[PDB]
């Protein structure tokens, strides 16, 4: 049950990847970590790695939540895609690297039918090789539900602020 | 079925229930999709790209109505009562999908009874995650959020953002946001990356984390209405004041009285979005800008039309995903399921007999 | 010695040149500063403000004028042949400075002439890095350019930045900006802020780098150019022009009329819901369909053609033209005297000094 990692863990995962694929969440915006993230990326693409930003719909308490905060940590438009045309390039991703998102991913929202997010369409971070989640606790999301993905083989859960946690993440990549 | 989207006749309203991306999708759940002529051009939609996505474009609304299964409009349909009867061109038996504001329109609601009309009240659709899709009054407040701080740049007669100069300095301007749902919240995004400083204030506790996320300040601090007092040194410091606090069904609160308004500074602007409820400023007058004790005080009506270009794809979006998972095989025909709680919470009258609870 | 600074009468003209800051300033270099009362309205600048920098209100515009060795004013003064003659209520003698539009307005400076007034002529300021704290057209320009995005995105009827949302993507606008000067850097950098998608084009290949480094693409393609380059101008442009929701053009030609960027048949392949803003268009627009003080619609186009833009953002506008205005005068006060004298030798003062003493 709920395998923890630090900075350094979550760095060699990245950096020893082809592909890694950003998800971004209301954490990363009440935390400001914009600015700290895109420095991860790039100097993650610095090491030939290949990058994308997944953006749910609803991720944020607002339209366009993520939209105006990588908007301002000068993410280019042309890495950061929509749910329905980035929720196959999961499959091909070493890396699905979530910070602050929660519900946005629960993918009891494909299988519980009882569940207050039945119905949700979701990104499909669980097709990756490996998933990376920022937060300080093991709290719910808004929804109020908690994630099966948190405890299972392939994920890892870094326990921190995401914007100190990000920093200390390209610290540990050099 | 057949599928048709009149124009919207209310004064003002430039949105349309469509566009072509939708109509292609209409079409490949197997209606024929009618639209009147000239109903998207208040969001620079042609008759030309609707007709490329396989739609036919009736000449009047009568027409485009007569044989129509379903119909979708943006605002409620006119009665006789205020002059003009559009119910009386929907079809007997038809569904009608659109912003209806029932729980305040029990005369569109009989009218539409009467005729044995199925409508399903847009704004009343429940809040739960799969409905977000569905959702409009998040899809429109959201754009009017935007809207209003550029009408609040148009008449501000300084600079958003702070400039560094060789003839000098000029400061950025101070906005606060009163009431933090989606409005706000893209209001205070809006203000932010045109460089303003950027306060809000909100009765409810758990806002404060919202605007911090969006890189506000939100104001702090027997009787803890001392929290006025907190309010008042900054409106007092500011230039754009952008109020968005409504109660359905009842009148906005007062959140800026005229009191306060005198000690704001000369050239503030107030937007009043909550002007149609009766405002959150009593000085503010809906489709005007007035001005008293030097303050600009602006109070547009219908604040999604002013964005309708944007405004309608979204609400015909809101509209598609309403629909298609009760569209089905059988020789094209829709079968709405009382058990989805998201038409139960919806419909308010099923031929021949109203049917909310309220 | 006393400066004055009148209320500004022409129709539209909401700007001051003066602020509190300059008052005090101008208090401490030696002069006693009188401004009509309510001349800082529009500028959201009180006269009590401004009595706090140490200045005195006059009543009226001839009783501020009436005692001045010199006077500040934002525009040029009219003459009996517009209505009021406001050169008539300027001491005999005194020093006038202002945007006087001085090549293009003869009658003015006969009228300045006749009153023995020696007026320096802000807008001739000759184009030198020394003198960039002095100029008009800088500040002013600049100013221009952010709020020619404002005025285009309160007459879009869609929003400036992509946003993803539970009922599909607004996508961000695109902006194309000819012309890429004070006002072309500013609209490209305002535009950017609110998240759209920034183009810009210019003849001068150094603004590439600098519409780069704020974000913007440049679209690879001052003096008269000609005709052969106009076309393959256009031809370039085209491409991008097609899929542009916002237009800016700012570009000017010093003596020649605005030239031409964006022709009838042009605007007829931009989408509908366009807009266009031209800023040169008191000069003849870059875009000929505009028509100065109005919005022109045509094509799904809509051609929108303020006058004096900078009178649009006047609260901004008014504090730094008075700081141009005290930056040219405050190096020919000397130490301790009451006197204004200009080196004459200072090209600062000889190519913008259009009369002096009875004499061009
Ligand atoms: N976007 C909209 O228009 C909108 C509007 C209304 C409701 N909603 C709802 O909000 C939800 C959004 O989903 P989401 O996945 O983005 O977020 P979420 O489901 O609410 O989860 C966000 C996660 O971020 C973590 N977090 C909070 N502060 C943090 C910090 N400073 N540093 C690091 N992590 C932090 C939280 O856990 P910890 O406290 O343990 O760190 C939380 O689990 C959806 O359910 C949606 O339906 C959206
Ligand atoms: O999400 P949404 O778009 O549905 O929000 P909303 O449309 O319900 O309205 C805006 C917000 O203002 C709040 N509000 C009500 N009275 C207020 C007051 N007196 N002062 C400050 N805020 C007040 C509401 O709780 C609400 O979230
Ligand atoms: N005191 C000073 O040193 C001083 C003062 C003002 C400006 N300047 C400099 O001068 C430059 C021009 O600034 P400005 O705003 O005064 O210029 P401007 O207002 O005279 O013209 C605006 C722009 O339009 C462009 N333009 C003209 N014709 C064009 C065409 N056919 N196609 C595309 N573009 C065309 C010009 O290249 C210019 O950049 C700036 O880089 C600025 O730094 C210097």
């Amino acid at each position: 049950s709920v395998k923890a990692g630090s900075a350094e863990d979550a760095a060699f995962i990245m950096k020893n990847a082809s592909k890694v694929i950003i998800v971004p969440g209301y954490g990363m915006a009440v935390a400001q970590a914009q600015h700290a993230l895109r420095e991860m990326a790039d100097v993650l693409k610095k090491e030939g790695v290949e990058v994308s930003y997944a953006i749910h719909p609803v991720a944020g308490r607002m339209p366009g939540h993520m939209n105006v905060l990588l908007a301002e940590a000068n993410v280019p438009y042309d890495e950061v895609f929509e749910l329905e045309e980035i929720n196959s390039s999961f499959q091909t991703a070493d890396v699905a690297f979530v910070i602050g998102a929660n519900d946005v991913t629960n993918p009891a929202a494909k299988t519980d039918p009882s569940s207050p997010i039945y119905g949700m369409p979701i990104l499909d971070v669980e097709k990756a090789g490996t998933v990376l989640f920022i937060k300080r606790s093991m709290a719910s999301g808004y929804a109020g539900v908690e994630n099966e993905l948190f405890f299972r083989n392939n994920t890892m859960m870094l326990f921190g602020d995401a914007k100190k946690m990000t920093e200390q993440i390209v610290q540990a990549m050099n | 079925m057949k599928i048709a989207i009149p124009k919207e006749r209310r004064p003002g309203e430039d949105r349309v229930a469509i566009s072509p991306e939708v109509v292609k999708k209409l079409v490949g759940l197997g209606f024929e999709v009618i639209v009147e002529q000239g109903a998207g051009v208040g969001a620079s939609i042609t008759d030309d790209a609707l007709t490329a996505a396989g739609a036919t474009i009736a000449s009047t609304a009568a027409q485009a109505l007569s044989q129509a299964d379903v119909v979708w409009k943006v605002q409620r349909p006119m009665t006789a009562e205020e002059g003009t009867d559009e119910v009386a061109l929907i079809k007997e038996g038809a569904v009608l999908m659109c912003h209806l504001g029932a729980l305040t329109n029990r005369p569109v609601v009989e009218a539409l009874t009467k005729r044995k009309i199925t409508a399903y009240a847009m704004e009343l659709m429940p809040r739960i995650s799969r409905a977000n899709s569905m959702d409009i009054l998040s899809s429109q407040s959201n754009l009017a959020g935007y809207r209003a701080v550029i009408d609040g740049a148009y008449e501000f007669a300084r600079a958003f953002p702070m400039m560094m100069t060789a003839a000098g300095t000029v400061p950025p301007a101070r906005v606060l946001v009163f009431g933090v749902g989606v409005a706000g919240l893209q209001a205070i995004a809006t203000a932010k990356r045109l460089g303003a400083v950027v306060m809000a204030t909100d009765v409810r506790a758990a806002t404060k984390e919202q605007v911090e996320s969006l890189g506000g300040k939100f104001i702090t601090v027997e009787f803890r209405k001392k929290q006025a007092e907190a309010v008042l040194k900054e409106l007092v410091k500011t230039d754009i004041a952008i109020t968005t606090a409504l109660i359905p069904g009842k009148p906005a609160p007062v959140l800026i009285t005229e009191e306060m308004v005198t000690k704001m500074k000369p050239g503030s602007v107030i937007i009043d979005l909550a002007v149609e409820a009766g405002g959150n400023c009593p000085l503010s007058e809906p489709g005007k800008i007035v001005v008293k004790h030097g303050v600009k005080i602006v109070g547009h009506t219908n604040v999604p039309s002013r964005v309708a270009a944007d405004a309608s794809p979204l609400f015909a979006k809101n509209l598609l995903n309403f629909l298609t998972p009760h569209v089905d095989k059988d020789t094209k025909t829709l079968v709405m399921k009382l058990e989805d709680e998201t038409v139960s919470g919806t419909c308010v009258t099923r031929d021949g007999a109203i049917v909310h609870p309220a």
